[PDB]
């Protein structure tokens, strides 16, 4: 059992989206004392609608800067983010605790995948 | 001293701006939040501490207005003070055998300590003085909308102690709520006031403390905290005329017209107070 | 003794906000939960204690309305009162050998103490007054949905005896249920009311106590608790004409259209009461 | 060693996860009056679906605290949590009695492993 | 040290042009912003550092105006100076066993160091000296309307070290706010000044520092940074005659008439100050 790229469960998709956003932020701005995980892991699961808007806004600049320099993963990050957002019908205003556990599972599964290679 | 004669319920609205209203000892020092819904929380203990501080500041420790829970105070010393004032001998971990003596020792410190008279106390230590419930109770304050606390990383221009890498920079952190409007509910019971002697003078002092609670606890972490509304419901009866929840539901907080983004000022909310039931009187202290 | 003439069932709905409805003595003080589903539990003894407290507060020890359990009272001393009132000498462990005398003492206990008349009591002790089963019974109150108790870290800026340091100086602890809606079932037995004498005025006082239990139970650890619905099923005959479980099933509690996220107010639930059977009358205006 | 990292029984993995979170907390806040086991063992076993996400937020905070200084292991615990959650597809709503017994066995097995020199 | 005898509140208006008023350590040294709304932020710590620098520049280490937090300083060695000046022996971790000795140490620290006397300090390190509450407090400065921090890439003509990849005209970057008007709130409490000795000469020096804060802070990272308005509210008595938030609301900032585009100078804003309550005096230092 590992990351399932076809689970299409909204909390799971949101967790994967959070993981990829964290990876993109780490790549774009290294050396941060508090990663976006430390800053918004709780808020993202509790209120996906309010914060994922802000995080996605910022992430556009983050992949933009990576594209500027001559390294490329950030096209992969942009494609992944777009796919997950398409699989998500709409961002919930609030999520129940079990949905948040599923969010955490999805986040960790996506984290494991990006670690490889 | 004569105790109050009516039952009270009250609602307090206060907000914080770019500050930590109440730190969480477990989660580092992040402001308390509801882990499932993201709403901010402030323990009733924090507000009661601020009331204690305001009373101590304004009454200057005058007679009958001392604060029992006080910084660096040894409580058993106060218990011994009470025992000596009543001229009893404190048996270790036990109240005086005669109920009259126990009532006397409890009543002494219920009389000359404002916060015991108001919030009660648990004094069953090695120098036992009994316990009190206290007429005034407050529930946890809860923000009306979810709060997204922001961690702020800061640097220090100096090093605490000499070391190989230490004259050198160090890293610190601050937690702030960018903005949050909190609602606190409270109750005052006439029976317990009669038990403790909580009088109308104490009640006026309590209202004053609530209105001016935050004006004197400014610090580098608190930011700007302010009291916004104070609705008090006064019943004509000793035991009440309506359920507490029905009165609390009269105070409604909602986003004002044209407020779209996350709240960042008190002007982003509209507060309306409905009509109280027949046997209840509603007043806006603030 | 004009005991009630009808059989009753009732359902009580009450909730808590950021409070501890009933602590667990052997699990620290965590709110009781179902150890395999996470639903909250409140023991029947807790609700009966609140009813006893309400009766004591509202009747103030009037004739025929004393509380047997009281608080720190010695029960054998109360048994001796019954024995002396009947002009009998208590045997070391045994009831009076004459059955009529044995019933006289128990009748005195029932007629003098409201809570014996209502909930019954076990009085088999060194001063034996027999046993009473109690017309009124309550089952454990169970939360509608699972609860997640949270420990809240609390600090105190005063020390009790002598600080280890002489940095923090105390780290307290609070337990809260962020929100929970509890359902309590209960029964009233006319056949037993005829044995104890539980009359109609007692039943009216009992309904009043249920409606107003929590209005005078405020404390630091209780939070905000209130009674929301009280459905009463009054059978047309002494022995009843419908199973209790069938009547309890007429009260449906389901999550409302605001089913998003965890429940945090009574408005998150919808309560509906179905039609009662032929010989059963349902009064819900409480 | 008695711990079986290849077992992959969901109660066993959840017990291991609980043990590693407890280790992370006790490392981040030495001298705490109560471990996360004392605080959340009842709720964790009774209703795993709704509480493990909270435990994971807390563990994330603890690991972030650890990461700030050379006492940092934080990578070790983060890797353990990412690995264990990799084998979980979903949190259980409830656990049977024997399932909870296996949960406790896994917790105690994992705890001893982290005590090794 | 005769402390001040009035309560004060002030609002400071300062703006930055093509500069980085305060970099964010976490966000790659970009200017701090409120991520949800885009308003710029400047920590109270930054302004306090600027005031400390101005005090050090103007007084040059006078006997009463030393700065406790300095770039080249070890704080424990400074605490040891306080202990020596009080001929006490610093025990490894705790304050002097006698309260008078601890008060002497803390009073020495407050007396000699201006910044401890003004903003307070936390000196509970290995050489413990206690703590101070900082009679003067400031909140986070927040821009009037959202800012758009730019990133400008720059090239270095030289190469820091010999590299085989050489030519290596390395690419650097600066972060810039095209323009931003910031509003900072602050409080001064007489009760804490009494505990610390913050006097009127200190208050005049503090006003001078606020007025001339940025004039000696020029550097490559920062642009043209200047203070524009300084409104001071003096209360007639030791405590408040009005809530702080009511006074702050008297100062209103809005776009000047006919200014349609994004703000790029202080002329694009209009600042208006209302009439303060009868018990509060308004002074405009700038």
């Amino acid at each position: 059992v590992s990351l399932d790229p076809a689970r299409t469960d909204r909390p799971y998709l949101l967790g994967r989206l959070f993981a990829v956003l964290e990876k993109a932020q780490e790549d774009a701005v290294p050396g941060a004392n508090a990663t976006i995980k430390d800053r918004y892991l709780a808020s993202a699961s509790a209120n996906p609608g309010q914060v994922f808007h802000m995080l996605l806004k910022n992430a556009s600049n983050h992949t933009a800067k990576l594209r500027k320099d001559p390294e490329r993963k950030a096209i992969h990050y942009e494609i992944m983010m777009q796919e997950i957002i398409d699989n998500i019908s709409d961002f919930p205003v609030t999520m129940s605790s079990d949905e948040q556990g599923l969010f955490m599972i999805g986040y960790y599964h996506q984290r494991k995948a990006l670690f490889t290679k | 001293m004569t105790a109050i004669a009516n039952r009270y319920e009250f609602v307090l609205l206060f907000d914080v701006e770019n500050g930590n209203p109440n730190g969480d000892p477990d989660a580092g020092n992040m402001p308390r939040i509801d882990p499932e819904t993201g709403h901010g929380l402030v323990t009733d203990v924090c507000l009661k501490r601020k009331i204690r501080n305001h009373v101590a500041l304004t009454k200057e420790g005058a007679e009958r207005f001392n604060i029992y829970i006080q910084e660096k105070a040894i409580l058993n010393e106060t218990h011994e003070r009470a025992y000596t004032a009543c001229d009893l001998k404190p048996e270790p971990k036990k109240l005086p055998k005669k109920v009259e003596d126990a009532k006397r020792v409890t009543d002494w410190m219920c009389t000359n300590f404002y916060d015991i008279r108001t919030f009660g106390a648990v004094m069953t230590t090695e120098v036992n003085c009994g316990q009190v419930r206290g007429p005034v109770q407050m529930a946890f304050a809860r923000s009306v909308e979810p709060v997204v606390p922001q961690e702020v990383s800061i640097t220090r221009m100096a090093v605490t102690t000499k070391a190989e890498a230490e004259d050198n920079r160090t890293m610190g952190r601050k937690h702030i709520v960018p903005y949050g409007l909190y609602v606190a509910h409270g109750f005052i019971s006439a029976p317990l006031a009669e038990k403790t002697g909580f009088s109308d003078e104490d009640l006026t002092l309590f209202w004053d403390a609530l209105v001016n609670m935050f004006e004197h606890d400014r610090s580098a972490a608190r930011g700007l905290m302010s009291s916004r509304k104070l609705i008090v419901f006064k019943h004509q009866n000793r035991l009440g005329n309506a359920p507490a929840h029905k009165l609390f539901d009269l105070v409604k907080v909602s986003r004002a017209e044209g407020s779209s983004g996350p709240a960042r000022s008190f002007a982003d909310y509209a507060v309306t107070v409905g009509q109280a039931p027949e046997g209840v009187e509603v007043k806006e202290m603030l």
